[PDB]
């Protein structure tokens, strides 16, 4: 179908949700 | 970080996961629309385990919904929280299995599965480091047991170094709602034991007795039963989503509860449930939770621990406590019930403490126990299998779609030496 | 038709006509309470949740 | 070959002639005296005894001889707008 | 200081330009009255002392029935009364009728207004041509318009957008004739020519937009969406701007090789858009997917030659960098050995707009792909096969030879297409 | 802008032109008086093609009516729409032809044609850009066939670069209503073929079975038969009078349907007709229209296409309709019935779409097809002509009017060469 063509990897989430490298991404602020 | 992919198959599986995502959304503070509405800030830390965040600040669950008839997804989408699931996770066919294991595994479920693997591969790769899978289904017929076990058998070679949860609904002696129930369950557990990690047995008989005696209800509808087991379903992954003192995920459980690769059947339990008529009367304290959780009437299976011995037990606690009350109490119950625990392994208890209580209660506990008493279900369904198979009944509906006679004998043979291996520890 | 209605009004006295008319029951309004419409009310014990 | 009767004989294709506009706008007489000898079980149990008032229809165009646009809902009766006028408003 | 002139020929040209100019009006806020309710409209909309903005295009067709709907419709007061030229008799699916007999009568009327509009603008880049191969007007009249514009204006660029005849379905019978006899003109008197295929848009609309029964009104919206994404570098600011000259020098290696292919992604409806994240890797993978490609050719069978990427919206150059760096790893996508660097990118700040009653969703970022590849010769071969078995029995010849041309034009047009196919495969052979 | 001069000859032509002008006056909203009574404004933008404007805001058709007996023009004028026909346009003859091709072509019709050319040429120069001429007559009678074929020959030299269309009424085996009609048919077809561009063969046998098994009528009078054929006579030029998506006039149809100058014979058909019993019960959709169009029982010629091969076919649709579905149905009917189409040319189907359906209807279509199977009726009248000619019968009405026997051998030689040319493509 339509949406299954768009696979990709990684995802942004947001600033309160901590993910891998959330420390490195908060640190630049 | 750590992600759990949820699989949802069968009519009972679709009705059990709709209430499962209802409990999580109320726990994490998510409205039916899909936006975060929470009073605290602690609920947004570990939301990546169950939810995939989309643009506009909307969180959708990473669960896939598969069935052969379209009559249950219409009820799910018309449900209270039906709008949060993504519409392209709805994978369904046009013809039902109609209570036939060979229909959902060999002639009809073998076509839809090529799209089901494609959808779950789209979400298993998008995460960062996948922890494991979690499937909810029932053994009542070939719609959710014929292809739910097949999905397990297809994913195992795709992701060998993972962990698979399975909250299966086992048959019961009195709520037998299928004449070919011993056929469809024995043929599934043959294919289920050798390629799974943790399996939980949840039969309707124990849920009926809990609602009628412990909870003192007059009308135990299916909405009430699903909420009981979804409390334990969400109560097993508390340490994954919330901070605590003894953090223990599904794998740290699985190392302790599984001594041998063919001994992975567990007894679910929920401690702090109480009727309204005694809610003010009962003192909510951790000796009362420990005294209640080991009662046979609290067990989520129709097996009595009084006819067996305990191999390994685990308790996961929710809420701000001290830990040595329970450490003394599980030491206490180990000493007094010495004849009910196996003596060739010491320290059969596993302790997990989380700082976040459930909604509406000061504390909670979830009981997971691998016990020797579970063979009584396996003995009961093997004897029903022999009676139906010695007269060659109901075999044209299975042998007419590519199943041979000797495959049933292998299903019986693997059942018999499983319980022959199980018997020797008594 | 009017003369046949006169005939059946006279014939309505009979025990056979009172017990068994064609394709129906007998009159249930003596049995049921006065003023209650039968096809609208619901009979039985409702369940309370 | 075939003996042709009137409409009320159920001979041949009577159904299409009953479907015709004339035999729709023909009136239906009331039940009359000596009518109790002509009641069937279907008439007594699956039918309706309300008198029916006649319905009459205007003059619409016809494009093929079997056309009957009088028995249609008031839709597509006027000339229907082109794609430009529908889409670009 | 910059301007573009659009020429829309044929029934396809006047119908895909209506949805295209509708999106131009919504992007700059132009109501159908012709006024306002930034100087980026000067490339497309002229100025008047009363504040009225008039377009800079010409609409040419021999069918007055479809031109007159612009007169009757909402955009009557906006379009210029003389910029839209009207014929009298259609070419009637004939290349001979539209070129030699009728096309000589209205060429002077069109070229007078082309000269007038070219003198309006101080700086012109070139001409954009919207037409169709299988139409009588779109092939016969265009074959003299390009050969007369090439001598009227020497080095002006010529971009083309052609409605390519489909491999399986079509609305015509002599479409293989009208397609072959116009490629002789367009091979030498054109700079670059994109191809779009009608039933390819049909399957994209069915399996991506989830609309079951599409109509030409939403096909022209997709084609008009592509043209707006192409020219959005000229209209709006960006991190780096790409010109009509820039990609027309980056996509052709040879004068005979000027046939790229168009691709647009993401294409999705309003209901499906809000559930998945549309990152840059999400949208650049669909363009490389052969399923989303809107011309019936498989780049898996062919070999890539050059590519152009056109980014619009909230896009960061770093995640673009990881996107091509991921693509170049894949062996499913194959490149020729003599073009190791076949990527040119373009960045625009403005996200794409949406029309009321449209099918596309409000999307934050989008990418348009203009890829030149060898796989078009697969579509060429299956078309001249249909031409040759038609021509073997001398079908429909008296319709062409009785209007003024001779019979030798069929032989030389097939000979050129045979030599053109020989040039495509020789280029495709590596060392 | 593009005008159509209708020609009307013979008793059959007069009875069929009243109903044809009745449908067009219905289509454009014209009362029997003459004043436009409509509700929309798109019914007046293209009105000059069939109607001449005059004072008082009225419109009259630009049709010429020719016959050799005054007993027919008196009846067409006393019809429901006879007031609107111009009194100038009626041209009379003293003595009728009497079903003789000789009287209307050399002796009696040779004098009348001088006045008819005066009437036509006066009107034909009153427009700005004439699209062409259309004619309707009957081959079975000498009034319309003996003169109308001469009228075709007279106009063809006057206006060479135009399109000539005709709706000929070919004879039939069982509805044979004239003894000498093989003579009046073959002598007309011998001259008809070289001097026309499009020819439709309407036969009364096909109209009688359509009213019997498709529309379910008991008394199909000539008013019903003329109403069926007038639907396609109005349905062929929908794009000239109304806007659409794929406009296609008469010449754009004749380019795609005529590959060789001797291949201009068609078999018409009309799509949406259905009996009044199943009128509102059917779902009127374009796959249903396509399925009704391609059936052999819908054709208005007495030829079975299963015995031949479709060379080229065309379809003109009406009403707003999505073009994905019609393009799928054209591709499907080409792929399934592959044996009924020639293989030396691909894509035998021409598609045209108009956006205005007729009043009270939402979607209609017209089918025009050049088929090899139309040679069956030519051979069927060839064996009847040769059987009559070999006995030297009925010729003293022919050779006694200034005629030789050579145009009888020449007519048979040309038409035998015509059917020999049709033989090769099958
Ligand atoms: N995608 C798309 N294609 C169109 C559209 N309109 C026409 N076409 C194409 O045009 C082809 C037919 O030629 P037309 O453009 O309609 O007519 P024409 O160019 O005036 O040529 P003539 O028929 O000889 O007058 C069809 O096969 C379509 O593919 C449109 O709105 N969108
Ligand atoms: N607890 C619970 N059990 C359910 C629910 N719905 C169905 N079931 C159980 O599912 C069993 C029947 O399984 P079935 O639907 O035939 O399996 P399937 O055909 O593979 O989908 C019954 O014994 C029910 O007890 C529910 O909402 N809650
Ligand atoms: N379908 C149809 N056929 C007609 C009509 N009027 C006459 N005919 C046919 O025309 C034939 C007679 O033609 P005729 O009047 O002698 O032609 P004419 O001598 O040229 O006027 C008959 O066999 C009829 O079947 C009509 O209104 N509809
Ligand atoms: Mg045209």
């Amino acid at each position: 179908k339509g949406s299954l063509t768009l696979r990709s990897h990684h995802k942004k989430y947001s600033k309160p949700v901590l993910v891998y490298s959330w420390h490195r991404d908060r640190e630049a602020f | 970080m750590r992600e759990i992919v949820h699989l949802q198959a069968g009519q009972c599986g679709n009705q059990i996961g709709a209430k499962f995502w209802e409990v999580i959304s109320d726990e994490h503070g998510i409205d039916p629309t899909g936006t975060y509405h929470g009073d605290s800030d602690l609920q947004l830390e570990r939301i990546n385990v169950y939810y995939n965040e989309a643009t506009g600040g909307k969180y959708v669950p990473r669960a896939v919904l598969v069935d052969l008839e379209p009559g249950t997804m219409d009820s799910v989408r018309s449900g209270p929280f039906g709008q949060i699931f993504r519409p392209d996770n709805f994978v369904f066919g046009q013809s039902g299995a109609g209570n036939n294991w060979a229909k959902g595994h060999y002639t009809e479920g073998a076509e839809l599965v090529d799209s089901v693997l494609d959808v779950v591969r789209k979400e298993a790769e998008s995460c960062d480091c996948l922890q494991g899978f979690q499937l909810t289904h029932s053994l009542g017929g070939g719609t959710g047991s014929g292809m739910g076990t097949l999905l397990i058998s297809k994913i195992r070679e795709e992701y060998p170094d993972r962990i698979m949860n399975t909250f299966s609904v086992v048959p019961s002696p009195k709520v037998s709602d299928t004449v070919v129930e011993p056929y469809n369950a024995t043929l599934s557990v043959h294919q289920l034991v050798e390629n799974t990690d943790e399996t939980y047995c949840i039969d309707n008989e124990a849920l009926y007795d809990i609602c009628f005696r412990t909870l003192k209800l007059t009308t135990p509808t299916y909405g009430d039963l699903n909420h009981l087991v979804s409390a334990t379903m969400s109560g097993v992954t508390t340490c994954l989503r919330f901070p605590g003192q003894l953090n223990a995920d599904l794998r740290k459980l699985a190392v302790n509860m599984v001594p041998f690769p063919r001994l992975h059947f567990f007894m679910p339990g929920f401690a702090p449930l109480t009727s309204r008529g005694s809610q003010q009367y009962r003192a909510l304290t951790v000796p009362e939770l420990t005294q209640q959780m080991f009662d046979a009437k609290n067990m989520m299976a129709a097996c009595d621990p009084r006819h067996g011995r305990y191999l390994t037990v685990a308790a996961v606690f929710r809420g701000r406590m001290s830990m040595k009350e329970v450490d003394e109490q599980m030491l206490n119950v180990q000493n007094k019930n010495s004849s009910y625990f196996v003596e060739w392994i010491p320290n059969n208890v596993k302790t997990a403490v989380c700082d976040i209580p459930p909604r509406g209660l000061k504390m909670s506990a979830t009981f997971i126990g691998n016990s020797t008493a579970i063979q009584e279900l396996f003995k009961r369904i093997s004897e029903q299998f022999t009676a139906m198979f010695r007269r060659k009944a109901f075999l044209h509906w299975y042998t007419g779609e590519g199943m041979d006679e000797m495959e049933f004998t292998e299903a019986e043979s693997n059942m018999n030496d499983l319980v022959s291996e199980y018997q020797q520890y008594q | 038709t009017f003369q046949q209605k006169i005939k059946d009004k006279k014939e309505s006295i009979y025990l056979s006509n009172r017990r068994a008319p064609l394709g129906k029951s007998h009159d249930q309004a003596p049995g049921l309470p006065k003023g209650m419409d039968t096809t609208n009310t619901t009979f039985g014990t409702a369940v309370i949740k | 070959n075939e003996n042709t009767y009137s409409n009320r004989t159920l001979m041949g294709n009577w159904n299409q002639e009953r479907y015709d506009l004339r035999n729709i706008v023909q009136p239906k007489p009331l039940p009359s005296q000596f009518g109790h000898y002509f009641e069937t079980t279907y008439d007594t149990s699956y039918n309706n005894k309300m008198p029916l008032s006649t319905h009459r229809f205007k003059r619409e165009p016809h494009w093929f001889p079997g056309h009957q646009p009088e028995l249609d809902p008031p839709r597509y009766k006027c000339t229907e707008k082109s794609t430009y006028m529908n889409s670009y408003s | 200081m910059r301007e573009c002139i659009s020429i829309h020929v044929g029934q396809a040209g006047v119908q895909i330009g209506n949805a295209c100019w509708e999106l131009y009006c919504l992007e700059h806020g132009i109501q159908p009255d012709g006024q306002m309710p930034d100087d980026s409209f000067n490339t497309f909309f002229s100025e008047t002392g009363a504040g009225k903005h008039v377009p800079r295009a010409v609409f040419v067709d021999l069918e007055p029935t479809v031109i007159d709907e612009v007169r009757t419709g909402t955009y009557r007061q906006l379009f210029h009364p003389e910029q839209l030229i009207t014929g009298k008799e259609d070419a009637a699916n004939n290349y001979a009728r539209g070129h030699y007999t009728i096309g000589k009568e209205i060429i002077d009327l069109v070229l007078d207004r082309i000269r007038k509009l070219a003198d309006q603008c101080t700086g012109l880049q070139g001409f954009l041509v919207f037409h169709s191969f299988g139409g009588g007007t779109g092939s016969g009249f265009t074959s003299l318009l390009m050969e007369r514009l090439s001598v009227d204006y020497g080095k002006k660029s010529k971009l083309e957008f052609s409605i390519y005849p489909a491999p399986q379905v079509s609305t015509a019978v002599v479409e293989p004739y009208n397609s072959i006899l116009t490629t002789h003109t367009t091979l030498e008197h054109s700079d670059c020519a994109f191809m779009v295929d009608n039933e390819a848009i049909y399957d994209i609309c069915r399996r991506n937009l989830d609309i079951e029964r599409p109509t030409y009104t939403n096909l022209n919206r997709l084609i008009g969406q592509i043209v707006s994404s192409i020219t959005a570098s000229l209209r709006f600011d960006g991190a780096l701007n790409v010109d009509l000259t820039e990609f027309q020098t980056n996509l052709v290696p040879y004068p005979r090789i000027h046939f790229p292919l168009a691709t647009y992604a993401p294409v999705i409806s309003a209901e499906k858009a809000y559930h998945e994240q549309l990152s840059v890797a999400e949208i650049t993978n669909a363009c490389f997917e052969p399923a989303n490609q809107m011309v019936k050719c498989d780049p898996r069978h062919g070999k890539y030659m050059a590519c152009c990427l056109l980014y619009r919206g909230d896009v960061v150059p770093k995640d673009v960098n990881a996107a091509i760096a991921t693509i170049k790893t894949k062996r499913t996508i194959q490149f020729v050995d003599w073009c190791p660097t076949g990527f040119k990118v373009g960045i625009n700040y403005q996200p794409p707009t949406v029309v009321p009653g449209g099918d596309l969703a409000k999307v934050q970022r989008a990418v348009c792909m203009l890829s030149n590849t060898t796989a078009i010769a697969e579509a060429w071969a299956r078309l001249d096969h249909k031409f040759d078995l038609m021509y073997a029995k001398r079908a429909f010849v008296h319709w062409y030879v009785g209007e003024g041309m001779e019979e030798g034009e069929f032989s030389e047009a097939r000979e050129d297409m045979a030599a053109l196919e020989k040039d495509y495969e020789e280029v495709g052979v590596d060392s």
